[PDB]
RNA sequence: AUCUAUAAUAGCAGAAG
RNA sequence: UCUGCUUCUGCUAU
RNA sequence: AGUAGUAACAAGA
């Protein structure tokens, strides 16, 4: 006999054995070298859709910009970028008629939101393009380089604190003549067109670590001139996804499923008796290099009618920026001489005036298309989305779409209706006959073509409603389980010993809730848990024989202990899990079991593994001494200059913070810099006290006097 | 090292289906190496945790 | 009965597009 | 010159 | 050589 697991499809139904069919326990694909010709590729795919559209010049930035927008209307059915401004204003407005006032009540929240979000909002990135290094840095460290070189360059509306007055300096930087960088000390002046294609620049990066995919693809991240815009723009059209019955977003989980199951089931039950009803399962193809910018820019303009204009200009910026966006190329690449065994880094920035001789066949030809558009190490992209950054608006198109399906728009006995997660759609259409189901699909398909949107037909079918998958959730007359999808959260996380057993249990417990993971295998996951926990730290049972640094140490805690079963299991203690006591942590499980030694000991106030806070008398700790720090090396370049301020930030922190002692419980708000808001706490602080009674004549004196000291400091430098 | 002393009838090691892209003097070299590092660290008797 | 929300600390990890 | 955006979920508290 | 797969590793300073 010859093993074929497929066969089992013979019997089981596909859906409800889908978990086999996803192989998530090996190690997903990694990118190996340098992006640059993914993103090449991309900057040609995106050119390629909209070759036919209109070829211009920038005349602040000197980049070839083209516009496909109401170019001539596709003749086959190859990807296009050709949406029609028209079409996409009517959807917009049929929208607005089928749901009345949606647009309205959107734009009234997201003007709240508008005027009360901070600048550290901004921080809540991950890797982000910093166009003073020009290079990747985390999101806070390039929003302060931002702020500091802003303010070295007179521009300090930001001081408010507010989003939208970092946004007026971004405004008021892109003006200016020219930009200081002061580094570590070698003071560089960017010009105006320089600064202008660093501003609106996002640099690309390969995607890692992506199932599913035989072949690479790029990402890209914008710098701290774009994010905020887009944020705003993202909040808009997030209100308005969530008035909106097939928007797969924001909702995701199980209240997402809920939803979905809720809609269809509407769906099915408004679809009458005598018709035909399918259903599309949909994938949409080159979704983000086909969606326009100049369409967002009228959609933005369409949904802000009536609104005051300095909400609807901070609305359209977004789109204008990223209309004339740049994307830089990456790392470049490498080339190896056999002959004389030795290999070198090209730059991107030099792929303009490099011989082609160096490359192969396909490189070459990529290099030969983008040379036009090549600035400054960056090509010019203004047609398309450059991978998902309008997640929420591109659902809204996706949704007008979908809307344009009702019997009051189609005017024939066909309509339509289904689900719309960005690009993913599940479209439900209902005729009297086969022929109005075939011409109720042509028609969906066209007036998707009208707005840029391509229905990818070799990933998309059609079959009788019931069946379908939308967004990795399958649906056979319900949604079922996919326990293969969660297996890479099974294990040790290495935080630490009494988290990883916290996460580990708690992974155990949530999936017996949400994935229908059995109560046999939910034991025998707990089983292995606890395997890759001892292995991970070291901690086999006391009274076992696998020898580590550790053991001898467990051994004696095992041996000294009356009561064995309330030794932690990172003590050497055993495991007392099972399916009755999975939402209890670790301590509190065995808490009663405990020797009252052990447990002082484990327990105790003075625990040196943890932080502890001033009130040199501190606070007792209250975590175990299992919750210790894990050594972060952070040990070969020259950007070694940011480790001292790095450390006089964490001073002034911790300063402030014995000023301040809410502070890292909320974020605090002020104007004021720290010194003054430290000088007037003490001041008023030292005053309550010894009016109250904490301080004498002679100490508040002193403190008073300091306080002074301090502010002619600060005065007088 | 226990588990190879439970064998009786080692040969003299010898290429029977070679590497067509590689060495193979260089893989016997490595296995005779493997076996007399083995029976260097074995005849002390003061077997480390790695050699 | 409602309850992302008559709501907004942050970081990390998993999944999805 | 290298883990983006968005959404959900879980854990933790420099 | 091998890993690997559209570009890299097969140390670097
Ligand atoms: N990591 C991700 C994955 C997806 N996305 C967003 O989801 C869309 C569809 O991805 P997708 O992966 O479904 C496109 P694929 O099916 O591979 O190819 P095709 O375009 O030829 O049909 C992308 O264009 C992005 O907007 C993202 O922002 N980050
Ligand atoms: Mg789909
Ligand atoms: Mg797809």
């Amino acid at each position: 006999m010859d093993v074929n697991p497929t066969l089992l499809f013979l019997k089981v139904p596909v859906q409800n054995a889908i978990s086999t069919t996803f192989p998530y326990t090996g190690d997903p694909p990694y990118s190996h070298g340098t992006g640059t010709g993914y993103t090449m590729d991309t900057v040609n795919r995106t050119h390629k859709y909209s070759e036919k559209g209109k070829w211009t010049t920038n005349t602040e930035t000197g980049a070839p910009q083209l516009n496909p927008i109401d170019g001539p209307l596709p003749e086959d059915n190859e990807p296009s970028g050709y949406a029609q401004t028209d079409c996409v204003l009517e959807a917009m407005a049929f929208l607005e008629e089928s749901h009345p006032g949606i647009f309205e009540n959107s734009c009234l929240e997201t003007m709240e939101i508008v005027q009360q979000t901070r600048v550290d909002k901004l921080t809540q990135g991950r890797q982000t393009y910093d166009w003073t290094l020009n290079r990747n840095q985390p999101a806070a460290t390039a929003l302060a380089n931002t702020i500091e070189v802003f303010r070295s360059n007179g521009l300090t509306a930001n001081e408010s604190g507010r989003l939208i007055d970092f946004l007026k300096d971004v405004m008021d930087s892109m003006d200016k003549e020219e930009m200081e960088i002061t580094t570590h000390k070698k003071k560089q002046r960017l010009n105006k067109r320089s600064y202008l294609i660093r501003a609106l620049t996002l640099n690309t990066m390969t995607k890692d670590a992506e199932r599913g995919k035989l072949k690479r693809r790029a990402i890209a991240t914008p710098g701290m001139q774009i994010r905020g815009f887009v944020y705003f723009v993202e909040a808009l059209a997030r209100s308005i996804c969530e008035k909106l019955e097939q928007s797969g977003l924001p909702v995701g989980g199980n209240e997402k499923k809920a939803k979905l199951a809720n809609v269809v089931r509407k769906m099915m039950t408004n679809s009458q008796d005598t018709e035909l009803s399918f259903t599309i399962t949909g994938d949409n193809t080159k979704w983000n290099e086909n969606q326009n910018p100049r369409m967002f820019l009228a959609m933005i303009t369409y949904i802000t009618r009536n609104q005051p204009e300095w909400f609807r200009n901070v609305l359209s910026i977004a789109p204008i920026m990223f209309s004339n966006k740049m994307a830089r190329l990456g790392k470049g690449y490498m080339f190896e001489s056999k002959s004389m065994k030795l290999r070198t880094q090209v730059p991107a920035e030099m792929l303009a005036n490099i011989d082609l001789k160096y490359f192969n066949k396909s490189t070459r030809e990529k290099i030969e298309k983008i040379r036009p558009l090549l600035i400054d190490g960056t090509a010019s992209l203004s047609p398309g989305m450059m991978m998902g950054m309008f997640n929420m608006l591109s659902t809204v198109l996706g949704v007008s779409i979908l809307n344009l399906g009702q019997k009051k728009y189609t005017k024939t006995t066909y309509w339509w209706d289904g689900l719309q997660s960005s690009d993913d759609f599940a479209l439900i259409v209902n005729a009297p006959n086969h022929e109005g189901i075939q011409a109720g699909v042509d028609r969906f398909y066209r007036t998707c073509k009208l707005v840029g949107i391509n229905m990818s037909k070799k990933k998309s079918y059609i079959n009788r409603t019931g069946t379908f998958e939308f967004t990795s959730f399958f649906y056979r007359y319900g949604f079922v389980a996919n326990f293969s999808m969660e297996l890479p959260s099974f294990g040790v996380s290495g935080i630490n010993e009494s988290a990883d057993m916290s996460v580990g249990v708690t992974v155990i417990k949530n999936n017996m809730i949400n994935n229908d993971l059995g109560p046999a295998t939910a034991q025998m996951a707990l089983q292995l848990f606890i395997k890759d926990y001892r292995y991970t730290y070291r901690c086999h049972r006391g009274d076992t024989q696998i020898q580590t640094r550790r053991a001898f140490e467990l051994k004696k805690l095992w041996e000294q202990t009356r009561s064995k079963a309330g030794l932690l299991v990172s003590d050497g203690g055993p495991n007392l899990y099972n399916i009755r006591n999975l939402h209890i942590p670790e301590v509190c499980l065995k808490w009663e079991l405990m020797d009252e030694d052990y447990q002082g000991r484990l327990c105790n106030p003075m625990n040196p593994f943890v932080s502890h806070k001033e009130i040199s008398m501190e606070y007792d700790a209250v975590a175990t001494t299992h919750s210790w720090i894990p050594k972060r090396n952070r040990s070969n370049t020259s950007q070694r200059g940011i480790l001292e301020d790095e450390q006089m930030y964490q001073k002034c922190c911790n300063l402030f913070e014995k000023f301040f002692p809410s502070s890292s419980y909320r974020r605090p708000v002020g104007i004021s810099s720290m010194v003054e808001a430290m000088v007037s706490r003490a001041r008023i602080d030292a005053r309550i006290d010894f009016e109250s009674g904490r301080i004498k004549k002679e100490e508040f004196a002193e403190i008073m006097k300091i306080c002074s000291t301090i502010e002619e400091l600060r005065r007088q430098k | 090292i226990k588990c190879m002393k439970t064998f009786f009838g080692w040969k003299e090691p010898n290429i029977i289906k070679p590497h067509e892209k590689g060495i193979n003097p260089n893989y016997l070299l490595t296995w005779k190496q493997v076996l007399a590092e083995l029976q260097d660290i074995e005849n002390e008797e003061k077997i480390p945790r790695t050699k």
